[PDB]
RNA sequence: ACAGGUUUGGUCCUGGCCUUUCUAUUAAUUCUUAAUAAAAUUACACAUGCAAGUAUCCGCGCCCCGGUGAGAAUGCCCUCCAGAUCUUAAAGAUCAAAAGGAGCAGGUAUCAAGCACACCUAUAACGGUAGCUCAUAACGCCUUGCUCAACCACACCCCCACGGGAAACAGCAGUGAUAAAAAUUAAGCCAUGAACGAAAGUUUGACUAAGUUAUAUUAAUUAGAGUUGGUAAAUCUCGUGCCAGCCACCGCGGUCAUACGAUUAACCCAAAUUAAUAGAUCCACGGCGUAAAGAGUGUUUAAGAAAAAAAAUCACAAUA
């Protein structure tokens, strides 16, 4: 059972930036650094490479990230595992109905 | 770790192939390596000199090869022992050869690698062994009618004990341990000296290494 | 030095016990039972005491060791006086 | 400390070694004391070989590892 | 700190006041809170007050923030096996929610405090070398052995040049 | 610091100032220097009497007995210091060193004496 | 100056001090070349005894000489320091005396 | 910082420079003794002696220790870790290459675009897609050993070292040149560490114990230096007359100087004192009408705020 991977990283959650590429995605992951001297966190935007089986990405969705157990070139070290929020058809996670921003499409109080 | 600025060195993996090359297709021989000057006790190709506790064994002896060379197939099958362990052990310890290849190098043919199987004080080994310090001027060769008379043995059985008391300190924290854990026993603790058998210095190592098992 | 000999106030904090159970029960403090070899007065190893080797192998040894073999020595005293 | 290719000193160039004395008695009952010790040394040290391997079986798939393995993942469900 | 709405939540002492320590398996937290109505409430006082204070405990777990997407605000929680958690908050207030994260995926106390009881041993008391690593440098520094030369001189009977004088003599 | 090989060892590691010696009894790769890098310090030993005429000496026991078992080498003063302490037994060497040493005062008792007569 | 604006350029940190006369080296050894007289700016009115060397490092500098009466000519080795005199702008080095072949200040005999 | 001196005829405000504190090197003046710590110009050229041997021949070891800071923004932390070695019941451990990244990491944007820096299929070819890094600083340039139980790097030079230039002390001591920088061409393997031997043991300029030097601290046997207008503790009598000279900042001297030089007296440190150069420290969580500061205007991208409430305007000289 021998499938670890080298990498500080092995789920990251990013927005995507591109899909120029064949089959390979480019996201930009955020995270909350900490400035030594004003004690507040700010945003750092790093660019990650998801190879995408399918073609199932479009620009301005949420991925979440798996570390790849072996990289296949010196920038590709992860895999897409699912995607998130596609762009413009969010499904909240809650209710399972498909939502635009803050009104539901669909109400969730009739089932018929 | 690694840089952005990494500079592709190609003079030092150049360097390795040729030193590599060089070594192999001027790899010393055996004859010309080993060849000793009998007057100033030193080596000319190694320029070491040997310690005076050998001198006297060079000029009155002969080594492996040099007792090996007037032989019809260099002795398969035959008994060979050393004045090593002649001196020390009154048991016979003795090399039943199975094959030996001599360097062509030598004029006189008094070099080359061999292989036998082991009898150290009467024990013999199932597995051949490459022989060890075959340039050492000590070896001798058994007569014919004589190969029996080294053959035969006789087996005594050991009288080491088999336990021994632990040491005063560590012996008091195995009593105490017991004790706290409740095991009240008041037997005496021994130390099972069977596992711990030593081969005696002048027993040959194994030249060859030992792959994974 | 005068704080050593109570002449002078100073603050003295409160301070617990050094041990949580206080047990001489332990083999650590408490006398183990003396060793076999203790009681009779025999040395703990047989090898510690001083044996005469066979002249069989004094004679293998200075033949070994012959040119430059040193003199010879006995069993050692078993009490050094003082000077 | 010299370095493997720095040539030698010239002075102590035709000096080998010199042994010391050895007194016959005195050796032998050395010899036999080495060949006691280490054997002891040897016992000792595998019995402390066998207690790391005892140790380090019992921090891996010890009776306790499985209750903490099992514990945990009955907290999480 | 004078600039921003609340200084004292940009101090260290907040930073390392909030005690929510997340397992092992934890390595993505993603907080989704609306900007607008009352029942975001509890979700953005959250992210105002309590993020950084879980952020600072757990430097090694990302978080990200999204604002305006789901209409019921809510947190998830990605597991190193895959799994997911879902916390729905709603109407919960600002501690409501730190006490239910404290209990899904923190850590207990007797864990905590055991971690750090076991920290303790790594600077043996024992044990001489540097002030930073080793509370006393050299054995002078105990009280009736022997102590530096530096401080009081030693007796010349013990001095090495007094020693090597009478044996050359 | 890489080295090619070496094997674990350990040994006493010098210390103090000059004419107080301390040696802090410590485990660490042969190749390295006598004050370098180490992996754990072990104990102390104190080579001067104190008021008490006390050589103190502290010995790790658990520790110690843990990197014997991985395979660490024992240089000559700690085998002799263990010895002292009876967790291993007598060192040979330090044996001869007490019989010579009755020899020799034997002999200094015995020269006295006859120049006396 | 808002929080975001001091986080993008950082903490400010002093600059390194800049290099003075004699090139951060507390004192430097000359070569005299010519000796000629300065004078100061109004209302400080005199005859100042300077002097024109060439340091070790090669640049050729004016420098002063402290003290009454000097015995220095030209070819001459002296030691320089890094003082400054006020009534005279441009001179920034100060002829210490009582080395090489500048000696101290003769009492009136 | 508990602050002080200094703008102006004068006050307030804003804003620089400098004083007062501590550490290191060199120099000046001075100097009695002992102990400990430390020993530092130069990656420039080096005379001579020494720094690796051990051992019944095989073998093992031979910048490992030590030395240096030239080079490189090198790196710090961290994941993984082949391989070498030691131990043995072949699975435990020590050191860890290469490779990789949550984060952190000198100055400079008057260095703003680098110019092939990407990816897919199967192959480990061919073919196909036209992308990749970068104003959160890519690509350049300049300076530099370090975040210290220690780490990184170099071993005459041509990043390397087949080759070539060329004939090597950046091992201890010592010499030439050079620099403001100035340790003995010494003793011993007694201790510890390392190499080798089964072992007595041998080698070891690493080290141990000494020699040398106010470089620092202490004790005592030892007394000189600086300063005396103000900030800032302290003086008189003469000489000199914007002259000779003094000052860290403000300033003094133009025949009645507590500031120059000498004398008397005093003050303050003390085997040290003073000066010179670096370093610790020190700018803005402060400001933008009049002071250095809201850029001639509007929209938008990157990015960020929303949280309580509430908000599409309008007689008139917009514009084309
Ligand atoms: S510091 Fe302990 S002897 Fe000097
Ligand atoms: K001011
Ligand atoms: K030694
Ligand atoms: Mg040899
Ligand atoms: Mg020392
Ligand atoms: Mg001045
Ligand atoms: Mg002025
Ligand atoms: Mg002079
Ligand atoms: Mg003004
Ligand atoms: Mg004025
Ligand atoms: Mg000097
Ligand atoms: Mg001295
Ligand atoms: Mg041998
Ligand atoms: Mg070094
Ligand atoms: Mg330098
Ligand atoms: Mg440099
Ligand atoms: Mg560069
Ligand atoms: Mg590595
Ligand atoms: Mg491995
Ligand atoms: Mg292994
Ligand atoms: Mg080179
Ligand atoms: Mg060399
Ligand atoms: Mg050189
Ligand atoms: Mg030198
Ligand atoms: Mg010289
Ligand atoms: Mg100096
Ligand atoms: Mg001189
Ligand atoms: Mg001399
Ligand atoms: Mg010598
Ligand atoms: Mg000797
Ligand atoms: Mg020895
Ligand atoms: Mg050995
Ligand atoms: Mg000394
Ligand atoms: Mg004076
Ligand atoms: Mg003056
Ligand atoms: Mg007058
Ligand atoms: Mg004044
Ligand atoms: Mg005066
Ligand atoms: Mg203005
Ligand atoms: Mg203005
Ligand atoms: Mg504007
Ligand atoms: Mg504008
Ligand atoms: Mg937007
Ligand atoms: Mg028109």
């Amino acid at each position: 059972s021998i499938a670890r991977s080298s990498v500080h990283a092995k789920w990251v959650v990013g927005k995507v930036i591109g899909t120029a590429m064949q089959k390979t995605a480019k996201v930009r992951v955020t995270r909350l650094v900490l400035d030594p001297y004003l004690l507040k966190y700010f945003n750092k935007r790093k660019t990650y490479f998801a190879h995408d089986a399918l073609q199932q990405c479009t620009v301005g969705d949420i991925v979440l990230l798996k570390a790849l157990p072996v990289p296949r070139t010196k920038h590709v070290k992860h895999e897409l595992a699912e995607i998130i929020f596609k762009v413009g058809q969010v499904i909240d996670p809650v209710t399972g109905k498909p939502c635009a921003g803050t009104t539901y499409l669909e109400s969730p109080i009739s089932p018929e | 770790m690694a840089r952005k600025k990494v500079r592709p060195r190609l003079i030092a993996e150049l360097a390795r192939r040729v030193r590599a090359l060089r070594e192999q297709r001027e790899r010393p021989r055996d004859s010309q390596r080993y060849a000793l000057d009998y007057e100033t006790m030193m080596r000319p190709h190694s320029g070491n000199r040997l310690p005076m506790r050998a001198w006297a064994d060079v000029r009155h002896e002969s080594r492996l090869l040099q007792l090996l060379n007037r032989l019809p197939l260099f002795g398969l099958g035959r008994l060979v022992t050393r004045k090593s362990w002649l001196w020390q052990h009154d048991e016979p310890c003795y090399w039943r050869l199975t094959r030996v290849r001599p360097d062509y190098a030598a004029e006189n043919l008094d070099h080359g690698k061999a292989w036998g199987i082991l009898t150290f004080k009467g024990k013999t080994e199932s597995e051949a062994r490459e022989i060890e310090q075959v340039m050492y001027h000590d070896w001798r060769l058994v007569p014919k009618h004589e190969e029996e008379a080294f053959t035969a043995f006789t087996l005594v059985p050991e009288d080491t004990p088999l336990s021994v008391p632990y040491p005063p300190l560590l012996r008091a924290m195995i009593l105490a341990q017991r004790q706290k854990y409740g095991d009240t026993s008041t037997e005496e603790p021994m130390l099972n000296l069977e596992r711990a058998r030593i081969d005696p210095w002048d027993y040959p190592a194994k030249l060859e290494a030992k792959t994974k098992t | 030095k005068a704080r050593d000999h109570g002449l002078l106030r100073y603050h003295i904090p409160q301070v617990e016990p050094r041990d949580l159970d206080f047990s001489t029960t332990h083999g650590a403090v408490s006398s183990t039972p003396p060793a076999p070899t203790l009681v009779s007065g025999d040395p703990w190893y047989p090898w510690y005491s001083w044996k005469q080797p066979p002249e069989r192998e004094l004679s293998r040894l200075r033949r070994l060791y012959q040119g430059r073999l040193r003199e010879e020595s006995g069993p050692p005293p078993e009490l050094m006086p003082e000077v | 400390r010299k370095t493997r290719h720095d040539p030698p000193a010239k002075s102590k160039a035709g000096r080998v070694a010199t042994p010391p004395a050895v007194d016959p008695t005195e050796f032998f009952v050395l010899t036999e004391r080495y060949r006691q010790y280490r054997q002891t040394v040897r016992a000792l040290r595998l019995e402390f070989m066998s207690e790391v391997r005892k140790k380090l079986h019992e921090a891996r798939a010890g009776v306790q590892a499985e209750r903490k393995a099992q514990e945990d993942a009955a907290e999480h469900r | 700190p004078m600039k921003g709405r609340f200084p004292i939540r940009r101090t260290l002492q907040y930073l390392g006041q909030g005690d929510v320590v997340f397992k092992d398996s934890v390595k993505v937290m993603t907080v989704n809170y609306n900007t607008h109505g009352e029942l975001g409430e509890g979700a953005r006082k959250f992210v105002f007050f309590n993020i950084p204070q879980i952020q600072y405990k757990n430097p090694w777990v990302q978080i990200t923030m999204f604002k305006n997407m789901t209409p019921s605000p809510f947190l998830r929680f990605y597991l190193d096996s895959g799994e997911q958690v879902l916390v729905d908050v709603e109407s919960k207030s600002n501690k409501e929610i730190v006490e239910h994260i404290r209990k899904i995926l923190g850590k207990n106390e007797e864990t905590l405090e055991k971690e750090e009881q076991e920290k303790k041993q790594l600077s043996h008391p024992a044990h001489f070398g540097p002030r930073k690593y080793c509370l006393r440098e050299c054995m002078c520094e105990v009280e009736g052995q022997v102590p530096c030369p530096g401080l009081v001189p030693l007796p010349k009977e013990m001095t090495g040049k007094y020693k090597a004088a009478l044996k050359a003599t | 610091r890489a080295y090619r090989g070496g094997h674990l060892t350990i040994r006493l590691a010098l210390g103090g100032c000059t004419n107080r010696p301390f040696y802090r009894i410590v485990a660490a790769h042969s190749k390295c220097p006598r004050d370098g890098r180490f992996v754990e310090q072990l104990g102390s030993y104190d080579p001067l009497p104190n008021s008490h005429g006390e050589k103190l000496v502290a010995l790790n026991f658990d520790r110690i007995r843990h990197w014997i078992g991985c395979g660490a080498h024992l240089s000559k003063p700690v085998e002799k210091l263990l010895g002292l302490s009876g967790f291993y037994p007598l060192h040979p060497m330090m044996i001869t060193n007490a019989e010579r040493l009755r020899r020799k005062r034997a002999r200094e008792v015995l020269l006295a004496s006859q120049k006396t007569d | 100056a808002t929080l975001n604006q001091m986080h993008r350029l950082g903490p400010p940190k002093h600059p390194p001090g800049k290099m003075g006369p004699t090139a951060g080296r507390p004192q430097l050894k000359g070569v005299v070349l010519r000796t000629f007289i300065r004078k100061p700016k109004k209302p400080n009115s005199a005859n100042r005894k300077c002097c024109r060397v060439r340091l070790s490092t090669g640049r050729e500098a004016v420098c002063f000489i402290p003290g009454e009466g000097h015995s220095l000519q030209e070819h001459h080795v002296v030691l320089v320091q890094g003082g400054r005199t006020q009534d005279l702008p441009g001179v920034k080095l100060t002829v210490v005396r009582g080395k090489y072949d500048c000696g101290h200040v003769q009492k009136k005999k």
